[PDB]
Formats: C-alpha cells, structure tokens, sequence
C-alpha cells in the first residue's frame, strides 16, 4: 500500500463558516480521544506600545475562570472529565485548546465558547498573575535561546511591532489594567478572526452544530465582518551584540528577512534548510552525519549544536540559523555555516535535494502525529493558508523541488543580503558585522 | 577590530592622501625639494661657497 497512497486516503479537513464569520474545520478520525480548539489570529504583533504583554497577561486568565463558572467550578469542571486544557501566544497567533473523549466533543466547544468570550478576568486574580508572570520573565531571561530569538527581533525588525516579545515589558505587566485586558479580548478574540478546529472521532456536522450553539457572535455593522491588515514591518540588516564573558557558551543567530506564509518558495526554503538541517552534542551519527556543517562541526568541536529555521509571518519572515558555542570556536563555526549557505545558493546538488526532501517530508508527516498536532495544523493552515494544505499538496509541492530551484530560491534570499545579527554570552571571538556581511558573498 | 576591513581601508585611503603632493611636487616642482648645487660634477679642488645638507 505505497506511501503516495496512503496519502491520498487520509480524510479531506472538513471546513463550514458560521454568519459571525467563525470558521469551523477538522479532520475525522475513528480515535476515541480528540483535540479540539480555537486558533486566534491576535499576538504581540497586534500589540501596541501601551499595551505589549496583553495577550500573555490575558493567556494567564483564559483558564483562571469565566463568568459563568468561576476558578473551582471551571477547573473541577474541567479536571473532572479528564482532559486537558492549555494553550499559547505567539507574536502574531494565539491559541486555546481541549484534549478530551471524542465523547466531550460537543461540551468542549461549550468550554471554549466560554473562555474566548466571558473571561472572569477576577480583577483579584489579576494582581495575582501579574506576579506570576513578572516571575516567568526572571526565567524566560536565563534561556540564552529564547533571549537571543526575542533579540533576533528585536534588530531584524527593530522599530515595528514584530520586534517585541510576546511576553512584553516589564512596566506593562506592571500596569496593565483589568481595562487593558478587557479591550484587548474585545478587538482580537473576534469570531472572523477566530478558528474552531477539531481532529479526532468527531462529527464535523456535530462539531458545528455546537459552533453555531455557543459561538453564536452577532455582526451588525460590516466593520464587524472584517480582518484588519497590520502593517508592514522593516526588516534591517544589523545585529545586537549582548555580551556576558561570565555564561559558559555563547549564542548566535543570524537570518535573513523570509518572504511570508503564501510564498510558495517556502517550501523551497525549507527544502534547503533540510540540506544544512540540525545538529547537537547527542547525535549519534557522528563524523558520518550528512549535513557537512555537522559533519565540521562533529571534526572541528565547532559547536554544542546548530539548527537551521524558516520562521515565517503573514507579510514578512526570519530566514537563518541558530547556534551554541565555546568562546573559542564561534568564529570558526560561523565562518562554516556561511560557508554552506554559501554553498547553498551556488552549487547545491541534485543528491542533497533528494535527501532534503525525504527528510522534509519526514518531518511534515510528524507534524501531524496525534489529534492535537493535526489540530493545530488545520487552525494554523486556516489562519495562515486560509485553506488547509493536506500533504498530498506539500508532497506534490516538495516533489517538484531540485537542485537549480534550491539554488536560484536561496540566491534570491540570501546572496548578498544585510543580515540580522544577535549575539550573546562571550562573543569576543566571532566580530564585525562588516567581515559577516562579507561572508553573504561568493561560495 | 580586525584589521581588514578597517584599517586595510584607512590605509589605502591614507597612502592616496600622501600619493598627491608627493605626485604634484614629483610631477610639477621636481628640484623644489632639491639644491640645484648638485648640477655642477663634483670638483676637488672648489667648494661650493654655498653648501647645505639635505
Ligand atoms: C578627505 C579629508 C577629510 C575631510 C574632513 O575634514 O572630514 C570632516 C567631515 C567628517 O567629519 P567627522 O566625522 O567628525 O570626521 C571623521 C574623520 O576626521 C574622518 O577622517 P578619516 O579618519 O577617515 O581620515 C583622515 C585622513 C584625513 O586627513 C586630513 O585631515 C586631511 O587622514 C588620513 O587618512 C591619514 C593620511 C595622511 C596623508 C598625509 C601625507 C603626508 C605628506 C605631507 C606633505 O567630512 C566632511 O565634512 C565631508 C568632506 C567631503
């Protein structure tokens, strides 16, 4: 039964959009257990300069009760059927979902219902969380990843709004007022905005049926119906060098500004970013590794790990790559993983793509292992797509990719490109954004 | 800082400002710099009653 079947066996994602403009989409399995949640399309990107830190302040409430049942009543409520309630903010997608008995398919979306639009928001409960997450932030600080991302941002696309962290300030948490939280919900949990999925032994037609039951917004005026279009954010060639000769590695990112969700050159990219792909202390494979960077890496002690990425956005995107060193090795491994991208964009081979390929499709297949990650796919294909992209299309898409395609593709986005720097830790070996620069040319 | 691209670079440029006047006064006022005592063959015996070092 070859894979390219099986591929086209895998049940269609059902999708029905409701008056108030919800969209309602899953895929039918006979699994007994489901996932079902609402992908919002609101982050930190949506956030202002008042008020970044809104739509994590307000993640922080989403499940410490609504109106109608309050802390206790919701979390017994909730812990009593055995599922498992959770969610997460993005910088420009947030989410809240439900892994419960395909039974509880139709009283979840009752819950979801209730957390998107009557959030308690226990002005008590409030001051509470905002010490929380003050104390996350101490945390979060000492993940020299997550700094250097955030920091990655914060230069790539310093002076817009996509270089903030979803987090926020440490004033805005603060202040923030239960007013703030308020408006926040009102102007981004809205229903056109909004995504019921569900994956799992579940009834589209039922799922819906309970849409339409407490997703039951109402729109008048036609500001209501419509999807506000952000604006467009800067990408800058620079780089942020934060420096501490005190932590024991040293972080470094660098990328490129990525085209954005619809581009279909995406694939592409992450066809070449599956050439390069990812390496770590604790591969097995060894000098035998495929990517030549590992393989240096692995022969050179070059780094405790590296890892390519094709962070992508609505209208913009992070193209680069990412990795853990000694204070000692950071240049030499630099000047390395230029050297493959380099490769990348001039003499990319058709044996590379193929392995590329397979090892994409691979890992397109693992994102859809299990009810919540499916899920997760269709909310975000929604939002993102705006229709779902079953792999059947991505492996067609994939399929079509080779070696001139990589080439020209990175050409495109990286030769001779202003990268985006962010440096942490005891950087003092790896330097000079001029002799970086020099290294997007010529391979 | 590396010494290339930066210093590779101000150098160049230095060694240009330097090139001008050395060019021009090369080029243009060729003995400026130099007695014009030294057009007469060395002679034993006289002494130039004007005689300067460099
Ligand atoms: C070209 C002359 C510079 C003009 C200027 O005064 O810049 C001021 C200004 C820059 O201001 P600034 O940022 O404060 O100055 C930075 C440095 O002075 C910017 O200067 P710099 O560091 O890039 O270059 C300094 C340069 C300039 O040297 C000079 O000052 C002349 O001197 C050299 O590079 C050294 C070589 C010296 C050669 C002399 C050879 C000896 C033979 C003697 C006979 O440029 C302009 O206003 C535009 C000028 C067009």
């Amino acid at each position: 039964a070859t894979y390219a079947q099986t591929l086209q066996n895998i049940p269609e994602t059902n999708v029905t959009t409701l008056d108030n403009g919800l969209r309602v989409a899953s895929e039918e399995s006979s699994q007994p257990t489901c996932t079902v949640g609402v992908w919002i399309g609101a982050g930190s990107r949506y956030e202002n300069e008042k008020n970044n830190g809104a739509g994590y302040f307000v993640e922080h409430l989403a499940f410490k009760g609504t109106k109608k049942r309050p802390c206790a009543a919701f979390e017994k409520e909730v812990e009593s059927m055995g599922a498992h309630f959770n969610g997460y903010t993005s910088r420009e997608q947030t989410a809240f979902y439900i892994k419960a008995l395909s039974k509880d398919m139709p009283k979840v979306v009752e819950l979801l219902a209730d957390v998107v639009q009557n959030c308690a928001l226990e002005e008590s409960q409030i001051e509470k969380e905002r010490g929380v997450i003050l104390q996350e932030l101490k945390e979060m600080d000492n993940d020299m990843t997550n700094v250097t991302f955030d920091y990655l941002h914060a230069t790539a696309f310093q002076g817009t709004a996509l270089a903030r962290t979803v987090e926020g300030t440490t004033e805005n948490i603060k202040h923030l007022t239960r007013a703030d939280l308020a408006s926040y919900i009102d102007t981004h949990f809205k229903a056109p905005r909004m995504v019921l999925a569900a994956a799992g032994g579940i009834s589209h037609k039922e799922l819906v049926d309970a849409a339409r039951q407490h997703f039951s917004g109402v729109s008048f005026t036609y500001k209501e119906d419509a999807v506000p279009i952000l604006p467009r954010c800067r990408f800058t060639g620079s780089e942020i060098r934060a420096r501490d000769d005190a932590l024991p590695v040293a972080h470094v990112a660098l990328a490129v500004e990525g085209p954005g969700w619809a581009d279909p050159d995406n694939v592409v990219l992450h066809v070449a970013n599956a050439i390069i792909g990812r390496y770590d202390r604790t591969f097995g494979g060894g000098k035998h590794l495929s990517s030549r960077l590992a393989a240096l890496a692995v022969e050179h002690k070059l780094c405790h790990s590296f890892q390519t990425f094709n962070t992508s956005y609505s209208d913009t995107g992070l193209f680069g790559f990412h990795f853990v060193a000694d204070p000692l090795s950071i240049d030499d491994m630099m000047f390395c993983a230029q050297g493959e991208w380099m490769r990348l964009c001039t003499s990319t081979t058709e044996s590379e793509v193929k392995r590329a390929k397979n090892h994409l499709r691979s890992a397109m297949v693992a994102q859809l292992d299990g009810t919540t990650p499916v899920c997760e796919t269709i909310g975000s294909h929604l939002l993102n797509y705006g229709r779902r992209i079953s792999l059947e299309e991505w492996d067609s898409r994939i399929s079509a990719v080779d070696a001139r395609m990589v080439r020209d593709v990175c050409s495109k986005y990286i030769y001779d490109k202003c990268p985006a720097l962010a440096a942490v830790g005891p950087i003092e070996q790896l330097l000079d954004y001029n002799r970086i620069r020099s290294g997007m040319y010529w391979i | 800082i590396p010494f290339h691209p930066y210093y590779s670079f101000k150098d160049i440029l230095g060694l240009t400002l330097m090139l001008t006047p050395f060019l021009t006064l090369a080029l243009f006022s060729p003995n400026l710099l130099g007695d014009p005592e030294n057009f007469t063959p060395a002679n034993p015996l006289v002494t130039p009653p004007h005689i300067k070092p460099e």
